[PDB]
């Protein structure tokens, strides 16, 4: 997902935050990780 | 609820999203959590 010139705080609380309350609701999970950078970027890994 | 009138649905039903929500998706089997009642917190501007 992309948040342009969002701080990685912002996009942690409102973007993340929110994608990962959905997935928590997918089957098989065995954790979950988010990594929000000043390039804008958030990658969240769901590893089943 | 608030039995002394002191919490209106308003406030209830988005300290229920900002504390409860994700608190309980995190528990195993859940699927859905689903919130019933007034709306979500937001910017009114009523011109006149
Ligand atoms: C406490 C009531 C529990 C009823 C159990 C649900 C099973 C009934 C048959 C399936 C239909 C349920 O259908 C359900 O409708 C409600 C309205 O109440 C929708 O709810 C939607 O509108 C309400 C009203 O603004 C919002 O508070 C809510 O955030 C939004 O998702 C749900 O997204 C949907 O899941």
């Amino acid at each position: 997902a992309e948040y342009p010139g969002a701080n990685p705080k912002v996009i942690a609380e409102t973007v993340a935050t929110p994608l990962e309350e959905a997935i928590n609701g997918v089957e098989n999970m065995m954790y979950m990780k988010s990594v929000a950078g000043s390039d804008g970027v958030l990658v969240t890994t769901v590893t089943f | 609820f608030s039995p002394n009138g002191k919490y209106d649905s308003l406030y209830m039903r988005n300290y229920a999203t900002l504390k409860v929500k994700d608190e309980l998706a995190r528990l195993p089997g859940v699927g859905q959590i689903q919130i019933f009642g007034s709306g979500e917190y937001a910017m009114r501007v009523w011109l006149d």
